[PDB]
DNA sequence: ACGCCTTAACCAACTTGGCCATGGAGTACAGAAAAAGTATTACTAATATATGTTGAA
DNA sequence: TTCAACATATATTAGTAATACTTTTTCTGCCAAGTTGGTTAAGGCGT
């Protein structure tokens, strides 16, 4: 009662509550409802909308949607209709303004390449490129530039350059691209089914896994396209260097930002079990082979389409061995000089790698230094999670669901055997634990059809569920605290109008720190969250 | 609790369902106001009407 | 209330009103399913109807 | 043992001489002050204790018979799940270098909240 | 409550004429309201002992054929008597009981303490003490008085017999009336001259029935009523009365209760005397009861009776006690020198036999005193005027119970005059009560005066400074046969054997369980 | 060629509200311990019934 | 027979002080239709 939490505000609205403020955090406005209708009832089409919104039809339908399309916000289809001409329906893009919702984290991208020029006007310079890029998405060095003053050397004032491609950085939009994923999929799966020469027609297996095979193989350049493409990369005028190709804009790499945060995690969690030499030395020996690691992208095929109790398997194998060999090729088998602050003899100081041993790593060339690595990353991802509770609510709450992890659909007395304190706590801790997912129940019928008291009562993992409610997490204040931004707003937002255009009063002055600091504690305080869901809405 | 097993521990599915449960009889049957009863006698000299 | 003794008012059951509907009246209805029934206004709000 | 208490106890006292059995002493002084490169080569070091307890757990020093190296192996258990320690190669045992613990960031301890006034916060149950 | 919105009339009228049955004020005309909008067709320890205590209450209640509505009385009392914690102490009989009885009484029904709780093996005295305490407990008032004129009627119908007996109960009620008029009724039970004027009107209607079927329902003895025919049978004008007419005789006579008859058997102003002085002293050392219970003229020691030394001395007449920490109560003593004196007394065979334990808090925990005004009083009014601060029931007690809180002395009282007022550690609040509600006793007479001073002799303090208080003066009070109480080893040796010979059995239970301490360990 | 398993249509099992209207009186398991409060267990020390018995006339 | 007389109880205030005793107080062990499953028939599918 009395709003002061407001559970309106908060707790009936799971997943797309993100988005329809993100957007609004952006823009609202007319923009809002299109993104929140959309990702509310899915598959949309232009005169379908505003006969639901009440939207401003045809124009902010036209505009907002454009909009997204400039930023890649949607994901989007065109196709004839079954009697002809034309129809186009919509999906939004990924998590979208999950772009977005990095940005000063894909600012930190940049700390990556903050390398080679530290604390410099570069420093400011590939800031406003990167921000002016993801405001827009999609730009060229001819658009950029252009913009930009033609009287500062053309290989400096956009001084990232050849930088331009590293890793992260940009990819042109090119059809699939910012198209739906799940369905191009099926767009491949024409043209083999499609084409079919009249062969035979027995054992659609031949005619699927064949089919698959291309479909397979085909999307693999498909995606392998967007993953590099040399008139990008190779372009080098007369009198000049190797450019990117100025003509086409390209859109920012999301990938290398995954995994570069992922590294990042990597980074505390093996810097948790190991010494900062040892640390250190995975910090920087993880600094290439993240370069060649999708690490969240090999998703993808296995998104959109049912899988087959072995055939799923099927898609395991290739995540077995892909990166640990041919990627392999750009994997550690002996690297040099990474950077030193340790000196002199560097070479059994890099045998420290041996340091490395569980639950992770420890994995090589049985005479060369190497790391496992597509192997790795897997049986890495089902590690990660740990400590994720423990102050998060109780330390006893630990030991039980690791217990419960290594043992399975046990019962209490085995619990209370192999745990300890008392039943006064043993059940509290559970039973607070049961009030969210985690142990979930088990239960068999006892001498009886069923009954309430007779049976057993048995405790599991699962953490389908549990890796699975994190997001829960995501609708707390990544939900929440964007509110109580732009709640905030309101409260100044006069001022607002008048202290951004000044550069009076006193608590003007005093509501300055207020309301600023403020917006660092909520701001940082949304990252800090985030690091944290860094994993489980992928991996 | 009693446990001689009081019978009509029911209260509410069926205010609302059957006779004189109430949408039926209670709600399109009202029991109206304005009316009077009594018993019959023939009035042959009372006209029709 | 109920029946006769306590005090009065009179049974229109359904099988008895349906009767009114094969006249087709209108008004017949309200005046004696409504007006003379049970006299009440709701108040209530066009935004989220209650 | 006993139903009730004071393992816990006999378990961090236990705990202690287990921090001794990896590398050297705490050396928590400043930051880095741990084994450097693990003396030589921690790959040399296959370790841990097991039976060796009871001949530790001879000082006694507290109400108590021994017990069985089954049941030691029970109370490794625990903090095995409250990750105090590490399981190895079953007998093997190492610590999990809680002793950190002991004494952006991700470590509850070593964290404080403001938790105080300000709507700001992130509780847990924001939506439960 | 509500007032018109116009003529603002306070009174409004119901209009149920014409079947609207409106309201509507003769002020006004406007109504009030429109078709009045009418109706139609867990465990806790108190609560669940309350589900039992309805158990009991109501079960045994009509067991009686008692009328169900009283004994919601008695439920509410009995709730009542949770609250101040009356309940716990004791057996709940004794509370249902209690409760009950209070309820008849105050409800004055015919109903009887003695009989009503005769459905149990119980002494009857026990539960009388019960309800006794809650008077204490809870705070009531003259509300439970009785007569016979209700249980006659119970009786009467239990005797079957003839329809004549209401006849007769007219004849014995007015009877038994003119025996309250004569004054024989009070300080007696009433059931006796019931069956009494029972016997005598059906004597009078002349059906031969036995004094066993009278007392069958009276539930007294024989010889008990027949105190009372005979004690009518000498009363004023009996024989000159006891004909005919149905005994038309309003008259009275004298009215002469045979209580201050055996006063004339020795046969203000008149003083209230000192009894005895109820006092304490102490010691100061715990010491062994059996091992000073050696050597003595008078002692007891039975731990298993009672845990003590029973000490006394015919000199001046005193007995006191000794307790098993240093402690001891001051009993027997007449006056405050024969008190502290002889209370000085018993560390003399401690000094002397025992161990040190100095005479230390010599403290008077109460005094008796009593007295007789030599005439007949009213209780019956008197209790019904002072209940209040009086108590009394006809068969609870013949006496009468006063309580004064200024100060504060219970006040034991009698018809024959003779009053003992006790309770009080001072020796000059006896004649402070005693003078004080003289004029209530004189005043309630029927058809001395001086108290000369208020204060006359001197006061406690005086008696007690007469004595020596000094614990270490021991020796000058020394009687000497003191240094003769104590007996030869012999006299120990045989009269301490003859008590190890009887209590070895005691102390073999003792020292038994004590090894049971070692098996306990084990 | 021939057999095998997989999918799916059928059919027999268990399944559930209906059941004139109007009146018109008529209508929580049993067992334990911990706490706590009182009775007894001696004494005055004064009652006057009440009772018992026995017993002496 | 009637006395009679004698003893017991009895209500208070003290007590200790101790044991013993009950409580309270937790605190616990009749038809149409869906519904299933049990059957079969086809049908790939590999032999
Ligand atoms: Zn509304
Ligand atoms: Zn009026």
């Amino acid at each position: 009662v009395m709003t002061i939490s407001s559970l309106e505000q908060r707790t009936l609205n799971p997943d797309l509550f993100l988005y329809k403020e993100l957007v609004k955090a952006h823009l609202g406005e007319r923009a809002a409802s299109v993104i929140g209708m959309l990702v509310a009832l899915g598959r949309l089409s232009v005169r379908e909308l505003v006969e639901k919104i009440d939207g401003m039809d045809v124009d902010s339908v036209k505009t907002t949607l454009v909009s997204l399309t400039q930023l890649r916000c949607v994901k989007y289809l065109q196709e004839t209709a079954i009697s002809g001409k034309k129809t186009t329906y919509y999906y939004y893009n990924e998590e979208g303004i999950h772009i977005l919702l990095y940005s000063g984290l894909i600012i930190d991208e940049i700390i990556t390449q903050m390398r080679v020029n530290d604390e410099e006007e570069h420093k400011q310079l590939v800031a406003e490129i990167v921000q002016n890029v993801i405001s827009l998405g999609s730009l060229t060095v001819e658009d950029y530039l252009s913009s930009v003053t033609s009287d500062s050397m053309k290989y400096t004032i956009s001084s990232l350059f050849v930088q331009l491609c590293e890793m992260g950085y940009l990819i042109q939009i090119s059809k699939l691209h910012y198209t739906p994923i799940e369905d191009l999929w099926q767009f491949l799966y024409e043209k083999h089914y499609k084409n079919i020469p009249r062969n035979s027609p027995l054992s659609d297996l031949k005619k699927r896994s064949q089919a698959k095979m291309n479909a397979k193989t085909d999307f693999a350049k498909i995606i392998n396209k967007p993953n590099e493409l040399s008139q990008i990369l190779t372009v080098d005028p007369k009198t000049s260097l190797r450019i990117v190709k100025p003509t086409v804009s390209l859109t920012i790499n999301l990938d290398r930002f995954m995994k570069g945060r992922r590294s990042k995690q990597l980074i505390n969690l093996a810097k948790t079990r190991v010494g900062s030499v040892t640390a250190q030395v995975y910090k920087i020996a993880l600094r290439l082979t993240e370069q060649k690691s999708p690490k969240i992208r090999d998703p993808l095929t296995q998104t959109g389409l049912l899988q087959d109790l072995e055939e799923a398997k099927s898609f395991q194998d290739e995540a077995e061995l892909v990166e640990e060999k041919t990627p392999g090729l750009t994997f550690n088998a002996i690297d040099l000089a990474r950077h030193l602050p340790s000196a002199s003899l560097i070479n059994s100081h890099l045998k420290i790698l041996a340091s490395s041993n569980f639950p992770f790593l420890n994995e090589t060339k049985p005479g060369v230094y190497y790391v496992p690595y597509s192997k790795l990353m897997p049986v890495l991802k089902s590690s990660v999670y740990e400590y994720v509770i423990a102050s998060t609510l109780g330390p006893s709450a630990m030991r039980l669901s690791r217990c419960i992890r290594d043992n399975k659909l046990v019962s209490e007395k085995i619990i209370n055997s192999t745990a300890l304190m008392k039943e006064k706590d043993i059940r509290s801790t559970l039973a607070s634990l049961i009030r969210y997912n985690s142990v979930e129940i088990q239960e068999v019928p006892r001498t009886a059809d069923r009954s309430a008291s007779r049976a057993v009562f048995l405790f599991r993992c699962k953490e389908t569920h549990s890796y699975n409610f994190m997001r829960q997490n995501l609708e707390w204040n990544m939900a929440n605290l964007l509110f109580k931004k732009e709640k905030l707003k309101q409260e100044n937002s006069t001022l607002l109008k008048k202290a951004n255009r000044d550069d009076l009063l006193p608590s003007e002055l005093n509501q300055l720190k207020m309301v600023n600091e403020r917006e660092l504690n909520v701001f940082a305080r949304l990252s800090r969250l985030l690091s944290l869901w860094e994993v489980f809405q992928m991996a | 609790n009693g446990g001689g097993k009081v019978k009509p521990i029911r209260g509410f599915c069926q205010r609302l369902k059957g006779k004189q449960g109430r949408f039926r009889g209670n709600l399109s049957g009202k029991r109206v106001d304005f009316s009077g009863r009594t018993v019959i006698s023939p009035d042959p000299n009372l006209s029709i009407d | 209330t109920e029946g006769r003794s306590r005090d009065g008012g009179l049974r229109l059951g359904e099988m008895e009103r349906d009767c009114v509907i094969a006249y087709g009246a209108s008004q017949l209805l309200l005046e004696r399913l409504m007006i003379s029934s049970d006299a009440f206004e709701v108040d209530v709000c066009d935004k989220c109807g209650l | 043992e006993l139903d009730i208490e004071f393992i816990n106890s006999l378990l961090t006292i236990v705990w202690r001489f287990i921090s001794e059995n990896t590398f050297p002493n705490g050396f928590k002084n400043f930051e880095n002050g741990p084994k450097k490169n693990v003396f030589y080569a921690p790959n040399v070091k296959n370790y841990s204790t097991t039976q060796e307890i009871l001949e530790f757990i001879t000082a006694a020093q507290v109400a108590n018979v021994e017990l069985t190296p089954s049941n030691i192996r029970s109370l490794c258990e625990v903090l095995v799940y409250d990750d105090k320690l590490e399981k190895v190669t079953h007998d093997c045992y190492r610590v999990t270098l809680e002793s950190i613990l002991q004494m952006s960031i991700f470590n509850y301890f070593k964290m404080f909240p403001a938790s105080k006034h300000d709507k700001e916060v992130v509780y847990f149950d924001e939506w439960t | 409550m509500p007032v018109c919105k116009n003529c603002h009339g306070t009174e409004f009228e119901r209009d149920l004429s014409n079947a609207n049955n409106d309201l509507v004020c003769k002020a006004c005309g406007v109504v009030s309201e429109d078709n009045p909008i009418v109706s139609e067709v867990a465990l806790e320890s108190r609560e669940a002992t309350l589900n039992n205590a309805r158990r009991k209450l109501r079960a045994v209640s009509y067991a009686l054929h008692i009328p169900e509505y009283i004994t919601d009385a008695a439920f509410q009392w009995y709730k009542l008597a949770l609250a101040n914690n009356f309940v716990q102490g004791r057996r709940s009989q004794n509370v249902i009981a209690s409760c009950l009885y209070v309820a008849c009484r105050k409800e004055k029904t015919h109903h009887m303490l003695i009989d009503f709780s005769s459905r149990l093996q119980v002494s009857v005295y026990s539960i009388g003490a019960t309800f006794l305490k809650m008077v204490k407990k809870l705070h009531i008032t003259e509300l439970p008085l009785a007569d016979p004129s209700l249980f006659i009627q119970h009786f009467a119908e239990k005797l079957d017999l003839a329809d004549k007996k209401i006849k007769v109960v007219k004849d014995a009620v007015k009877l038994a009336q003119r025996m309250s008029k004569d004054w024989m009724f009070e300080g007696r039970r009433p059931a006796g001259i019931a069956g009494a004027c029972i016997l005598l009107a059906c004597r009078m209607n002349n059906l031969r029935r036995t004094h066993t079927e009278i007392v069958a329902v009276s539930h007294v003895a024989e010889e008990t009523l027949q105190q009372r025919l005979n004690e009518f049978k000498n009363t004023k004008a009996a024989k000159l009365s006891v004909q005919k007419f149905r005994e038309n005789d309003v008259e009275d006579g004298e009215a002469r209760p045979p209580s201050f008859v055996k006063n004339r058997k020795k046969e203000s102003g008149i003083v209230p005397t000192l009894q005895n002085i109820v006092a304490t002293v102490t010691l100061g050392c715990r010491l062994d009861l059996k091992t000073v219970a050696l050597h003595a003229r008078n002692a007891e020691y039975n731990p298993k009776r009672f845990a003590a030394v029973i000490m006394r001395i015919r000199e001046p007449k005193t007995t006191a006690l000794i307790f098993a920490s240093g402690k001891m109560v001051v009993t027997g003593a007449k006056s405050e020198d024969d008190s502290k004196l002889a209370s000085r007394k018993y560390a003399r065979i401690i000094q002397k036999i025992g161990f040190a334990a100095k005479f230390t808090d010599f403290k008077i925990q109460n005094i008796v005193g009593s007295c007789d005004v030599k005439f007949p009083i009213r209780l019956e009014g008197l209790a019904f005027s002072h209940g209040t601060f009086s108590s009394y029931e006809p068969e609870l007690f013949p006496g009468l119970i006063y309580r004064m809180v200024k100060p504060k002395i219970v006040l034991l009282i009698f018809v024959s005059g003779k009053i003992v007022l006790t309770g009080a550690k001072q020796r000059e609040e006896i004649y402070q009560a005693f003078e004080a509600i003289y004029p209530v006793l004189s005043e309630f007479r029927k058809m001395s005066g001086s108290p000369r001073n208020l204060h006359l002799l001197p006061t406690t303090d005086t008696y007690l400074s007469k004595v020596s208080d000094d614990p270490d003066n021991l020796e000058d009070v020394d009687d000497e046969e003191l240094n003769a109480h104590l007996l030869n080893e012999e006299a120990s040796k045989l009269k301490e054997r003859i008590w190890i010979g009887l209590n070895a059995d005691f102390l073999l239970e003792q020292e038994s369980k004590r090894l049971k301490q070692e098996a306990d360990i084990a």
